[PDB]
């Protein structure tokens, strides 16, 4: 019955301000308190408030008072969190929790937890705009082959925001695929790259290709990866 | 605040064995307020473990926690497949607190890495910059070395480097280091080696490419 559903993914400038909802459902929603977690890409959980859906008391972290103003519509069951003055290193995943940790009538202490989480959404906090990515080939040869195996990828460098969708042979070559994760460059710009290894047999009469896919930039390249000479 | 430490930051265990996770605690912690938390794979976190020992709705009986005070323990009787993710404490005794977290590792033998490189693509060198990509394909364990040598000259602060998840069949991990120097600086030496140095090589591996050969 309970199900917590949140906005969509967002992207603000430094400076702005995001706020993100979080639709509740399935049980008494003036009896439960809500809490409010974020988790940045590869860092840990980092609890960022409690409010509670009766009187609308609200208990956030030292970190977010000032910058932080959670708000329930208790006529919509619908719990909103707002984080204004965005840094870059507000970007996170911001999720919702039901919270079963502090009472939402009186405040008192509860033996429980968090028990139904929300979807998560993506706030991506830069200065950069959106810019196509510029596929490159890394082409194979005999530095590229360790016995009769043979590696060769695509590199997709310079775009905003995430993320990109790299497939082989329009996806039918997936075993031995590696897309690693895009790594943010100094000049605001994501940059990855996506790796396959094939048997050296082939690199002369097979075909291969990669197949670059960016939504926000409405970019679609093929880029064929051919051994050089 | 009360701060949660959990060691170690990666457990590696192979499935089967039992899993023991630590939740030290700066101050005394009431055993009513200890909670655990499952997070798998890109999905949200999972209440485990409530009131220390308590599990929730749902829960395998493999899941367990102990404890009192300031020093708890999650276990995890059977490492089950699913069960390999990142788990995380929380208190909420005074105020609000989460653990550093705890990363389930597959432990598997180790796995040499096969070392290729990449030399930038005429088409990148035609807009003035020049990336040179260091490929570890299928090794363990996760820790490794990736040292760029141009003219036998170390460089350092001009790479940035990734490393992909645990893979699903074969529990190994791939690393892609990528140098990116200008088309003028690229133009000034001609040996692009990077030397890889792992558990499962006798000696470090280093793959060489001459520029414009
Ligand atoms: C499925 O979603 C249900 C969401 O709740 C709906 C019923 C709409 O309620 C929302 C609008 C709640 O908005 C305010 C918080 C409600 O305040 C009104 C004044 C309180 O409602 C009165 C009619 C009765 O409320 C009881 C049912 C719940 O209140 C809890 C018990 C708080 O108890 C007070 C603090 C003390 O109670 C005295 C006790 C000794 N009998």
């Amino acid at each position: 019955q309970v199900q917590l559903v949140q906005s969509g993914a967002e992207v603000k400038k430094p400076g702005a301000s995001v706020k993100v909802s979080c639709k509740a459902s399935g049980y008494p929603f003036t009896s439960y308190g809500i809490s409010w977690v974020r988790q940045a890409p590869g860092q840990g959980l980092e609890w960022m408030g409690w409010i509670s859906t009766y009187n609308g008391n609200t208990n956030y972290a030292q970190k977010f008072q000032g910058r932080v103003t959670m708000t329930t519509d208790t006529s919509t069951t619908t719990g909103y969190m707002e984080l204004r003055r965005l840094r870059s290193d507000d970007t996170a995943v911001y999720y919702c929790a039901r919270d079963y940790t502090r009472g939402a009538w009186f405040g008192e202490s509860l033996i429980g937890g968090f028990d139904n989480w929300g979807q998560g959404t993506l706030v991506t906090v830069s200065s950069a705009s959106t810019k196509g990515p510029s596929v490159f080939p890394l082409a194979p040869s005999s530095k590229s082959t360790s016995g009769g195996t043979a590696a060769l990828g695509c590199l997709v460098k310079d775009y905003f925001p995430e993320p990109v969708t790299v497939s082989w042979n329009s996806g039918a070559l997936t075993s031995g695929v590696h897309t690693f994760p895009a790594v943010l460059q100094s000049s605001g710009l994501y940059s990855l790259s996506s790796v396959v290894t094939v048997p050296s047999s082939s690199l002369g009469t097979q075909t291969y290709i990669c197949n670059v896919n960016h939504k926000p930039s409405n970019t679609k390249v093929d880029k064929k990866v051919e051994p050089k000479s | 605040e009360i701060v949660l430490t959990q060691s170690p930051g990666t457990l590696s265990l192979s499935p089967g064995e039992r899993a023991t996770l630590s939740c030290r605690a700066s101050q005394t912690v009431s055993s009513t307020s200890l909670a655990w938390y499952q997070q798998k794979p890109g999905q949200a976190p999972r209440l485990l473990i409530y009131g220390a020992s308590s599990r929730a709705t749902g829960i395998p009986d493999r899941f367990s926690g102990s404890g009192s005070g300031t020093d708890f323990t999650l276990t995890i009787s059977r490492l089950e497949p699913e069960d390999f993710a990142v788990y995380y404490c929380q208190q909420h005794d005074t105020s609000l607190t989460f653990g550093g977290g705890t990363k389930v590792e597959i432990k598997r033998t180790v796995a040499a890495p096969s070392v290729f490189i990449f030399p930038p693509s005429d088409e990148q060198l035609k807009s003035g910059t020049a990336s040179v990509v260091c490929l570890l394909n299928n090794f363990y364990p996760r820790e490794a070395k990736v040292q760029w040598k141009v003219d036998n000259a170390l460089q350092s602060g001009n790479s940035q480097e990734s490393v992909t998840e645990q893979d699903s069949k074969d529990s190994t991990y791939s690393l892609s280091s990528t140098l990116t120097l200008s088309k003028a600086d690229y133009e000034k030496h001609k040996v692009y080696a990077c030397e890889v140095t792992h558990q499962g090589l006798s000696s470090p591996v280093t793959k060489s490419f001459n520029r414009g050969e």
